[PDB]
């Protein structure tokens, strides 16, 4: 059982590694479409800024038209600590991307209601002049 | 050996910090979600309008 | 260029009209132009960093855009007021939001509304350290947000006033947020981890109880033995629980100097450590 | 010195079981960012095209005047 | 703005009209403002948090746009009124999530019918608990996911069918879906991470089965012992299936508790772990 | 109700009216009402799980949409179509898809234009089995991604060219993409660590050349003792450079079998591995 | 068909109608319409990947897009043409984003303004290699991420001024800007264990002081050696400062040496602790 601990619980220092290399890998995927999306969502707002636009002036066209095995279990632990490292690294690319798209969908969730309206509003006056 | 004993909280550490990671992201999902909702269908009132700009052009062009 | 000018015709155009210049129809189009004028104003105003004048500017653009019937985009104008007074000097900042709130609610914009409710009751805490005010809304947001579904946003907001519930000796009415937060977050296999930290929370918070609640709620918490993230919740409770019960103020305070090492005390635990330390004092020396 | 070599282990292993969750979350994680990604995919689509049917609109609308 | 008041007024104008109302023109507006009364009615509801009133409103000015052809901005009005009557004490969330799916569907629209396709399964479970119903739900919605390219939620619901159907005695037919869904995981090797999982529940269903069905299914499994996933799968079971497979009760009993350190059980592995263990006692006196 | 029905009547007014039914202004209209019928049908085709009809509907409804000059919202059709298809069990995906980027292509849409280009070149290899065409995709999309600042997609295509291009027989084509993915990786401190598999790849690959392509590959590479992300790169690699230069198929053969307890082996890494090991047997019956 | 026909016809109508051919209305009609030629040509020639073209073309129907009056789509295009000129062969890359900043700018919109910023600030440097340039630009973005509040990507852009603004001797404006920044990260619980890494960047950033502008700033740091997260960040100063208090350039590149285990150093960290390795020779023999 000594040993057995001693080394297997090294095999899991050993595995502790692609444990938190797997992470990493699992991390990328996340932040390479975080920074993909980010980009995304750059052209996605134009979309509610575009249409804020011309809905203002399709508003007033519609108003103007309707009117040493211990020493190696010591290095693995080093190993880990490097790594631990990395996840700080994500955690904190994977956190400024969240945060600053999170202020990003407040501003796109309030245009594009602020668009609608004015679409609906138009959507009462036009309908009518319909044919 | 000590180091055993010390890098144990080397990661408890970061367990707490993908708790975090685990929670913001679920935390977009939502804010995205919500947003999945009132964009499209944003856009669903768009259709209206365009069916209903595109009448009005032919009628007073 | 130059925003002294701007808001000088942008005065001189928000009018009704009269004589020849209203003829038949006049007020949305013109009211509407000063609007833009103030925006266009505060925008240089904000680069030359007043933000005080900004702020105001966007104030009247706001205030203006009223006149002209368009809660909508006004309402935003005065996040934008908003959000000028905030990172500027004076203050406002809080009465930009009431008046952005007072719209997006009645407008039946709840989604957004506590998206600003929660900005405002961080505003009123960290700065107007107005807590008695801060919690009522971060409260009535949580009731929006979960009116949503938005559990996760709900329980942020829930999160928030339990927190500085405790803060305020509202101990009790702490500990029973964190069992309603902690009972909607269950079902979820993606807050499991997380359910933790709350029977950390509400097991710690005390309104000076004398018997279990705590060694109650510690026992409805369910763990086992080889659990990992579990050792950094009841674990140390249990141990502190024994360090109350026995009135040793010497065994709580050194096993939270053990706990500091594997999982580090933040700000909100060291305060209420020390007062439960403090308990412990005022019953010996009782 | 026995003593030290179980005390070790007794802490390696409380050790070693702290590492095995937190990567049970990546697992959950890689599953939950990517069933969002495409929760975003059609958002792009649905919105630059929405700029496209706004755009017919309030093209049509000005050579409805003029 | 009276709420009942608004609600009078608005079955005022929810008519064809006639006389000299109707004039020349009809009033395919007039439904529409109703419509508009009714949900500014349950604005107010929904702000003295009466929500049962709310939900009841919603569903009248939801009826209303029926009566005026808008299918789309009616049925999420009806969402409007499940989202009220969900967070409310009263029922009918059931009703208007129902009468929001006919209309996305019919109408064109999967994705989102699906979406709340789900939510209803799901209230028909930890609510209703209508498991025959909710599986039928959680199933037909992950064929709509699996139609819509996103294969993440079609699984997403399948996990619900098959995990429903274990603890329903429908053993069987839960391998079989763990079955499916494991092989539609493979294609990605993104999802060959979770595909373990899916092998340790199918293993674990039994239809009391005389052969070697798990221990075929474990088989079945490519796993490399260096590894560490799979050893959070297989390894537990073939130790399973050899307390099994052997007739002893006690190595089963112990290896469920030693697996239940290095991966935690939750629920579900517990109640079904708990009928093999039983199996093998009832093999017993047997 | 009946889209047999709706598929009849659409027919009947898809057609460039002739005779007095003409007069002066064309079917403009028509031909959208055309469509509008089409879309209803595949739309109830879609809730029946006819696929093929919804798909092939789909197809009549984007074909008329073309005829009547709107090539974007066509376009749209030609992907629902293809969706269809896909999930389905007809062909015709692979049409509506090239027929939909010739569109989003010539129209100034790039971005979506690749979006579907990878799912093609995805469909040509998981179900047509076509390699060469695939890659062919992969590669132009990988041009249009690179092109739109989108680093992080025109990467993860040109992985997938150069992935299968050294399971073809293109290795020394897969290390030259290898390279160039590797050079514009490092401009991303978010890549750095990931940048390693990739020269453990690229030394891998091998075009039968004599020289130390792989030794100098190897050497290009920055690494230290006290890098434990590295080990899991170069360090492996110089002993199976060692092994190959020594004409030792049991010390190649040992050392992969040892790496694969330390960072398990995918299907991949296995093939070429034995590619290796076969031009070392290879070289010593030899 | 081909875009060298549409440059044509789109240049023989880009012209500003007159006498006659002007009528009532000459219109902005036939400037758009250019513009939606040009833009059609841009996009095939982005198709062949003829980039130059591309751009150049984008150029001219944005040039146009301005004629026509409306700054905005105008804008966006001028970001069109940025992102071919950027992956192209030509540059113009520095001149379009500029081009179009001062649009989004001038327009009000800074929001997306500084987004543009960061992106330029970018290429000016891993390109044009011109760090004076690129660090106000990277400066003026996060004053604008700063006013709207976006702490995140303020401080994101803060570090890269810092960070680069130590390259050019500028060691004491770096340390500010890392106290800075450094203060308004701990009001935030979720950059607490980033905020070391500023800590040790500041602490390494000398403006030739001799006193304990560091061994203060080391001591401001709250730390607890068994943290480990901290170990990568003071502990290695402190040994830092005693090496140059001392002018031991030997200690001190020894402590390089070993710290370059643990945590290895990145191209920033190398050329500044070259920078001090020197600032203790030079001090040695004077």
């Amino acid at each position: 059982r000594a040993d057995q601990l001693a080394d297997e619980s090294l095999e899991s220092t050993r595995r502790m590694l692609q444990l938190v290399e797997e992470s990493k890998d699992a991390g990328i995927r996340t932040l390479v479409m975080l920074d993909e999306q980010g980009e995304q969502l750059d052209r996605v707002e134009e979309g509610m800024n575009h249409i804020n636009q011309d809905m203002k002036e399709a508003e007033k066209n519609l108003k103007d038209l309707g009117k040493a095995r211990e020493n190696e279990m010591d290095e693995n632990l080093e190993q880990v600590s490097g790594i631990i490292g990395n996840l700080r690294h994500m955690a904190l690319d994977m956190g400024n991307e969240i945060d600053t798209q999170n202020r990003q969908i407040d501003r796109i969730m309030e245009k594009a209601d602020s668009n609608k309206t004015r679409i609906d509003e138009a959507n009462q006056r036009a309908t009518k002049m319909l044919g | 050996n000590r180091r055993l004993q010390q890098t144990q909280a080397q990661v408890d550490e970061v367990v707490d910090i993908m708790r975090v990671n685990v929670d913001k992201v679920l935390e977009r999902d939502q804010k995205l979600s919500e947003l999945d909702d009132r964009a499209d269908a944003l856009q669903a009132g768009a259709s209206q309008f365009e069916t209903s700009a595109a009448k009005l052009k032919r009628k007073y062009w | 260029a130059e925003a002294m000018a701007l808001l000088a015709e942008a005065e001189r155009k928000v009018k009704n009209s009269q004589s020849f210049f209203s003829g038949l129809f006049g007020g949305s189009s013109k009211i509407e132009e000063a609007c833009e004028i103030y925006a266009r104003a505060a925008n240089m105003f904000k680069m030359a960093k007043n933000w005080s004048a900004a702020g105001n500017a966007f104030c009247q653009a706001a205030q203006l855009h009223l006149q002209l019937q368009s809660k909508h985009d006004a309402a935003t104008c005065f996040v934008d007021a908003g959000n000028a007074f905030k990172k500027a000097d004076p203050q406002e900042a809080i009465n930009c939001l009431m008046r952005a709130i007072e719209i997006y609610t009645d407008m039946g914009r709840f989604t957004i509304a506590a998206k600003h409710h929660i900005s405002i009751a961080e505003i009123y805490e960290t700065e107007l350290v107005d807590v008695e005010k801060a919690i009522a809304h971060y409260e009535q947001s949580a009731d929006y947000y979960k009116g949503e579904e938005s559990n996760s946003s709900a329980n942020k907001c829930l999160l928030k006033v339990a927190g500085y519930a405790a803060q305020l000796e509202q101990y009790q009415k702490a500990i029973d947020i964190y069992e309603q937060v902690g009972t909607s977050a269950m079902d979820s296999p993606l807050l499991k981890y997380s359910a933790k930290d709350y029977f950390f929370k509400a097991a710690l918070c005390h309104f000076c109880i004398d018997m279990l609640n705590a060694k109650l709620a510690v026992q409805k918490y369910e763990e086992l033995f080889p659990a990992f993230s579990d050792s950094r919740e009841c674990k140390l409770m249990k141990k502190l629980l024994e360090a109350h019960e026995e009135q040793n103020v010497d065994s709580y305070t050194e096993s939270v100097k053990e706990y500091d090492s594997i999982s580090r005390l933040d700000q909100w635990l060291t305060t209420m450590l020390l007062r439960i330390k403090k308990t412990i004092q005022g019953d010996e020396e009782d | 010195a026995l003593s030290e070599i179980e005390t070790r282990h007794s802490e390696i292993i409380k050790l070693e079981n702290s590492i095995r969750e937190l990567h049970d979350m990546f697992m959950d994680m890689a599953m939950l960012v990517e069933s969002q990604g495409e929760m975003i995919d059609r958002i792009e689509y649905n919105v630059e095209h929405a700029v496209d049917y706004v755009e017919r609109a309030v093209s049509d609308t000005k050579k409805a005047v003029k």
